[PDB]
């Protein structure tokens, strides 16, 4: 037997990971990213002038997961550690609300970002220490998939992202994925490349392709089962401060091209992050991507901002706005659901 | 999956 | 611009390469590998008891390329340097016979195998020196795609293929590919892994997966356009001396699985080599592969042994048996052509 | 500026790290490894029939660091987290005992070993999460250098150590070393290869050479200042169950050859680990290494077993044997000190 | 046996390579680089208005190699293939003039530079095809060591040298050297980084470190005996069009520091190239390099321009100036010989 | 000058 190679996973585990992965990217359904940390969700509550308490965080998550009919548009919901073991006013666990709509629970398992020495504030992700232990209790609590967020920056003048930034991100992601799969957690690999800067969309495609090539290389070296994994990349777009105007057709073409060159068909699906895009533009861009014919993998979504921005504004931390907010949620849920079909229009 | 709209406008 | 990344090919060159590569793997067609060296063609003539003369090589190649209706099943024909500038007995250029059947002329551009120092007879492929100049030379002669054969050995006890063997082949294939693409020639990447040994089909799947991962990695680092290239790997099969017999369904599945895990969909097609397989088994196995539903890329053939074995025996160097042998060629060409649709049943 | 390269360290920081690194390998001096964990130091107290209390751990480390005249042979002492913030009977911190004896405080920063998925129980070291925060804490506590132990296994039949094992080890050590240097701590890189097995001494040399090549490779990609770092490898020896008899000069030859082939002279020194070697053989072998003339780097010791084994047996947890055991510590320290000069006779 | 590792060289061959490597860098000696191509040697005859003929080339090399007492300063002479089989006007083989002066014959074995595809005119060195066959013939012609020149460009704005440029250079050098050692020829690894550009000396130090780290990594992976190999790198200097004034001490320090961080002690010697430096600059700089104390390896010279410049003008293509020109050669040969001692002080 | 290893090496 060829020894110098990553060993196989147990049959029972590999089959379960493959099944869950497919279910997470089933036709017309995406993932709800509601795993905002206590510090980030504070920012969202400040815009609506709401106190960041455990009472309101629970109430808001109850608003999202307690929405009937959401399961038709949402296959999975990513949770923060707090939410995973949290209950509403009625004492009903948030996970149970997801089970009622058959929405698969997911958990953010990384410990945030730290700067990489000998680099210009390029980030590294923490969370490897004791990850296996947390994966076991996360699985026991109901989670059937996990996420690990990494960040790269495009600064062509400073040569960003540098080789050190790329490989640290790549290897860190692969390490997290193999650990999750060992503990029966479907890993969502997120190599997010920020759109901050004046770089063109052509540059972003070059960077994204180079990064994704290094990521999947690290995955194969660590023995990550691609069949039981999902990719969470950024959409290939121009910079936020780029002068060259690019329509949704440019975004769709260069995103698909990048994905076809680096992502193996064994990967069941790819979930696009909304990033700093508006709710509408996130749906339009996603639609343009799937408008480009059928793909070997499922090109769906894992949105947070594009699914919660208008919901929060409708809610405003008021009980009498729950119904109006939950219907806005379903509207955005169905909107992005149609985008995966390549059949979403403005109005 | 070898006949998508992307491929029909490429080669 | 990101700078620290392989530049892109000119729009004109990249477009022509993509067209040719796609046309080579068109529906129901494959590539005829008639590029045996002067040394290789001799031992094939010795089997039919025929002198390896300049006339005999020309007469035999004329038999293959003079077959009317061959273009129905054959899209491309790989030639040796000699045959490319040859004429038949009637003084008609060999490349013109292919043009009449509208079969794309191909050329072998490597210069054989040499031993890698500090390894156990592991092979390195030569031919990079003056490759760019020969590619221009071949292109003007009529070539539109090229080939480059590399060899790996599976020996579990000796750690074959070793790391050195893997990335030497990978980098050599990558270098050759970018050079050919720069000279308007579609490169056929052939990381041939020998089926010699008693290793199981599972071991072959592991080894092949590891090799292809490093092969494509080297391709990305050298800026090889996947859209304008083709892969020529082995079918994932057990060793010749393996005890645990594997049916053709096992060959088909573990071959597809390996490709889906490593080969990006940007690559238009995969042309399998016949290897040491018999003419019948090469057709059956190819059929089993395509019988596994529609694939992201084209899964056709680049055969030589599985197309010329019975042809030689029928011909036997005799001028009388030319027509009789050409009907054998079309029969074995159709058999493999039907295998691409997954509609070939031997009985 | 080249940009695509690990940025330089601040002049003041890099200057201090270079001073501490060279001072730890000062002529005739070595490092005392007294950073045993709770469960590790437990198995030591059990052998001499002693209860593993916090009083006994404090008392024992007080015996070591309170040894008058220890600074003549010991340049630095590696502590466990507990010991660093601990005080003896008199009320004097353990750190102050080292300060009075010209001994530089060191700290173990690794969080133990964890199996790598898809491998045969090959280990990986944890401790990156919050490492930078702990470094700042340790520095203010008195620590000036850190340690991080990784473990590799030689099993040629199973192809150990595999590439995944080697690279995870290398990159793990790489990240750790950069973080320490960022926070004014000299990193002791310890890629320990276990001598467990029947492998010959020639095999160990090849493996060690391969591992060290990858370790330093990973070190330079993260931009670790070699001038401010130290290496803690195993001596190139035959396996414990090996049958081929090897003399101490065979150990010295293949160790020096291995280091000269892999370790750049910028590294101020190399601190060997005793491993499973006896106290005497650890001194004899270290002597055999230094008997081969003045090396480009200081080849001294970072012993723990070879310095404390006989001390514990003499002490036996009784106050009446403290001074008696402290002399045993001094004669062992002097033994390995003379070994650095190559002037240590057998007895 | 570990299997997954580059095998060892035969004891007899590796031994000859080691002692030859030692002789080439004898104390107070260096290497005369007289391996100019028939076009490079043409531009030198254009400065002394001499016909670029085989007769003039013969008389010139005869002037250099026929010099008595040259062996006291010159340990080896690098030749072009023409000169290796060439005879003087008297009919005496050029290789015999070296034997009488105890100067070791050397041969340039690369086939020149070619552009790397998808790069901004970055160079790749050719000469691997049939390299093993040529080395066997050169060895029978008197050559004991070979030379392979690679070229890298520093341009921070364009990210030069790029990773593809660096890796292809490193892998090419490693490939050539393993073949030379296999054929009993000591390889001179020359990763020359051009001093063209306005970059500072700090930038050159960064790039050189990155290149050398990648170069030596490739040598290990190819299993090249460092004990029987030479490094021919550039001196760490600022660019020609740079504006930051630096002294010879700056060149000396940042060159030594770079080599100490990257070059293992196993490598017996490092032969610097004169480059675009003048005859006096190359000597003073080499003196400054060796003035920084004793080194783990031999830091001598492999000069061509710095040794033949004043010789050409003195000769003026006349027999009566032969005696006068040979003394100029000795004066400069001794000048650099004293520089290796670090005692050369012109004036 | 050099180490004993280098002397015994070659
Ligand atoms: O050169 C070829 N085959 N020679 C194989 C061979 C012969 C003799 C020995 Cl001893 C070993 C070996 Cl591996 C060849 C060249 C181009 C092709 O398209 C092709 O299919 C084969
Ligand atoms: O704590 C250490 N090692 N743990 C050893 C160990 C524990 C458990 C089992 Cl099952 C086996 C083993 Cl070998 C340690 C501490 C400081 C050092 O400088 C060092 O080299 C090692
Ligand atoms: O000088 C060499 N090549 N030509 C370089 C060059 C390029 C452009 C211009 Cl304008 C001038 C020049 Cl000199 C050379 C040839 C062989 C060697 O072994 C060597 O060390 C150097
Ligand atoms: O709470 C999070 N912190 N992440 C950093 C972060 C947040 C927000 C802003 Cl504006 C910037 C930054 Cl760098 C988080 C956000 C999104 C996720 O998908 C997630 O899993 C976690």
């Amino acid at each position: 037997e060829y020894m110098n190679a990553p060993k196989k996973l147990p049959a029972d585990v590999a089959e379960e990971l493959a099944t869950t992965a497919q279910k997470l990217v089933q036709a017309g359904k995406g993932i709800l990213a509601a795993d905002e940390s206590t510090q980030t969700i504070k920012k969202r509550f400040d815009n609506i002038k709401l106190e960041n308490t455990i009472e309101n965080r629970a109430s808001y998550r109850d608003l999202l997961f307690g929405t009937k009919g959401l399961g038709k548009f949402i296959s999975g919901a990513i949770l923060f550690e707090e939410t995973l073991f949290q209950k509403n006013e009625a004492g009903v666990p948030m996970v149970n609300l997801l089970h009622n709509e058959n929405i698969i629970p997911g958990i953010k398992v990384d410990k945030g970002l730290v700067n990489i020495p000998c680099t210009d504030e390029e980030k590294s992700t923490q969370g490897l220490d004791g990850l296996a232990e947390r994966c076991k209790e996360y699985y026991k609590a109901g989670a059937r998939f996990a996420k690990w967020r990494t960040v790269l920056v495009i600064d062509t003048a400073k040569g960003k992202p540098t080789d050190l930034s790329i490989h640290e991100t790549a290897w860190g992601l692969a390490r997290y994925a193999s650990i999750c799969q060992q503990n029966r957690l479907v890993p969502i690999v997120e190599p997010e490349i920020l759109a901050d800067g004046p770089h063109s969309i052509e540059v972003c495609a070059v960077v994204t392709q180079k990064v994704l090539s290094c990521v999947f290389k690290a995955l194969q070296e660590n023995g990550v089962l691609l069949e039981g994994a999902l990719l969470k990349p950024n959409m290939v777009t121009a910079g936020y401060e780029c002068t060259a105007k690019t329509t949704t057709q440019d975004v769709g073409f260069l995103t698909v091209r990048t994905l076809r060159r680096t992502v193996p068909p064994a990967l069941p699906g790819v979930v696009f992050l909304s990033g700093g895009q508006s709710e509408e533009e996130a749906s339009v861009n996603l639609n343009s991507i799937n408008a480009l014919g059928p793909h070997p993998w499922a090109l769906t979504f894992s949105y947070g901002r594009a699914l919660q921005a208008s919901v929060l504004n409708t809610w405003q931390g008021k009980k009498e706005n729950v119904a109006k907010a939950r219907e806005v949620l379903l509207q955005r849920a169905e909107a992005n659901s149609l985008a995966t079909y390549g059949k979403y229009k403005g109005g | 999956a070898a006949a998508s709209l992307y491929e029909k406008k490429a080669a």
